[PDB]
């Protein structure tokens, strides 16, 4: 048995890799993961030999650490590889992006003897490049998890376009918890306050999923952001505070100046 | 319904097609008026039910 | 006449989008700029009304500034659009990552009044993260054009995952070389000992493009950099130097932890 | 030959994965030579060819 990991990317049908399709009508077991059950429906059409790891997600108002669902995400599909099955794990968008169930899985995977890979997708971040027509090498690109951000010292580059991904469960310490609290993201102003004024125009970005839909591209001031409707497909754009200032230090170990720059 | 996106979604003459007409090109692929009109206000949930 | 920037990935045929592939198999006329002659092949298959970009790239070791190279290809782009021609932008994986063609071309487009959009696609980044298994999630990420990182004011965070694009001509600031100095790296490499160490393990990164090719993963000694053999397609990856120290301050508004952390 | 090849390894998982188990195999059923099969298994992509900045600061 082996193992491929693949995005199916964040658009129905189209935004997944020639290969990485060819992979899944291949496998002798899909793994999904899926944004959406018109994606689970177009899946089924290219393999009906899936199952569903939404299922192990908490179900009924359940109390379950998100730890222990991707454990049984993980398991499930080494199960189906360790029975000997050419096994294929179709995550939304890139799978190793903010993705621990395939990382997981490969590692577990490598570790017993088997032969497991990962194929990139096309992830949020790649879409919102696109959609918003900024290119992360212009000033320069960080992305955090928002509780990650909150919970440990990360200091960002304010000239830099800043992520924040899962904004919408960002403080969310428990991991059972499906979005946060308002004075949860009141605290995350205070913090990014530091760096960013309360008036800075930030951005929640949705990739759309399906072709007739349009992203969501939402324009606010920071201040504005612990009255704002967010979703879990949410991210959080943060748009430079500062423009770029030159490096005498650099350029003059250079022996250069600003003048000489091509 | 689930038919026409994924079309949509893989054909780059379909989607251009779309764009020059959306409401043209769902009514020639059977979409109703109250899909139709979920489209165009972007309501994706009515969409999904 | 419109316009649609789309991305071939960085691995031969599979790696584009199966939307993507679409654009260009219908399009008037293609504009492409891909890593080799067997991308060039395929490419021509697909379509075989194609112009190549890299002629507008200096030629016979002729002094020219990149950016007169990029404004040609921009202008190419544009006099096929203006011409009525249902246009494709073909350029090797992510089409807006790091590639000022793309969205030069849709801003020129726009404010002519034709239509202009940007397919994503997958890029050198996505690649690096399946390639050495490692979530951006993690610890998170940080990417800089490895030149405006010397001539301009950043500070990584070295908790996170560092990508310096373009090791190859880092400090080349004249733009008309392809590739820098070993005095050029030693100042780089002095001035990420501002938080790196000179023996912290650094990775040299190339995504394969082609099939048959495994990608190059290199670990050496950051002090060793200078001396180490870069290509244009080379990407520095710089892994964490520090441990997350908690933000205390944080969890206290927050009301909690390391030990509630979930 | 070789490039019709690799267009097809690169998009086709099935032929990829026949590649993966026995590459010399699956090479020579292709109508590779032994000098693009060595330079396959030597990584001289150098050869191969013979048998990119888009971009700045600011
Ligand atoms: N459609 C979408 N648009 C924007 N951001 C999205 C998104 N889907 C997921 N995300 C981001 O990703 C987080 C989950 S992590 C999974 C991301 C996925 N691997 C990818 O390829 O992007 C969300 O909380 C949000 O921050
Ligand atoms: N095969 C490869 N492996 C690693 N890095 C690569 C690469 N191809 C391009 N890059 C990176 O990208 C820079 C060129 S800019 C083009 C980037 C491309 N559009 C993308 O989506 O990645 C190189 O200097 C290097 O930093
Ligand atoms: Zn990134």
């Amino acid at each position: 048995g082996s193992l491929v990991c693949v995005g199916t990317g964040l658009q129905l049908a189209g935004q997944i890799s020639v290969l990485s399709r060819s992979y899944i009508e291949h496998a002798d077991i899909v793994f999904s993961l899926l944004p959406d059950g018109f994606s689970q429906r177009w899946l089924t059409k290219l393999n009906p030999n899936v199952i569903n790891l939404q299922q192990f997600y908490a179900q009924n108002g359940e109390v379950k650490n998100r730890r222990d669902t991707y454990e049984q995400m993980v398991n499930a599909i080494l199960d189906a590889v360790r029975a000997g099955k050419k096994t294929v794990c179709a995550l939304y968008g890139h799978p190793g992006v903010f993705a621990c169930v395939s990382h997981m899985a490969i590692t577990r995977a490598k570790a017993e003897g088997f032969s497991a890979k990962m194929e990139p997708g096309i992830s949020a971040e790649a879409c919102l490049w696109a959609d918003l027509g900024i290119d992360p090498g212009n000033s320069g690109h960080q992305s955090f998890e928002a509780s990650q951000f909150m919970f440990f010292n990360h200091v960002p580059d304010p000239t830099t376009h800043l992520l924040l991904w899962q904004i919408a469960i960002a403080g969310e310490h428990t991991l059972t918890q499906f979005h946060t609290s308002s004075d949860r993201l009141q605290i995350l102003v205070e913090q990014l306050n530091q760096w960013y004024p309360l008036d800075h125009e930030v951005v929640i970005y949705e990739a759309a999923n399906l072709p007739i839909q349009a992203p969501r591209i939402e324009r606010l001031p920071l201040a504005n952001l612990p009255q704002a409707h967010l979703m879990p497909i949410s991210t959080l754009l943060i748009p430079p505070a500062k423009k770029l200032e030159y490096n005498y230090a650099i350029l003059a170990k250079l022996g250069i100046g600003p003048e000489d720059l091509g | 319904l689930s038919d026409f996106f994924t079309q949509l979604g893989q054909d780059a003459q379909l989607m251009e097609d779309y764009k020059q007409n959306p409401e043209a090109v769902m009514r020639a692929h059977g979409l109703t008026d109250e899909q139709i009109n979920a489209v165009m206000t972007g309501d994706m949930e009515k969409l999904k039910t």
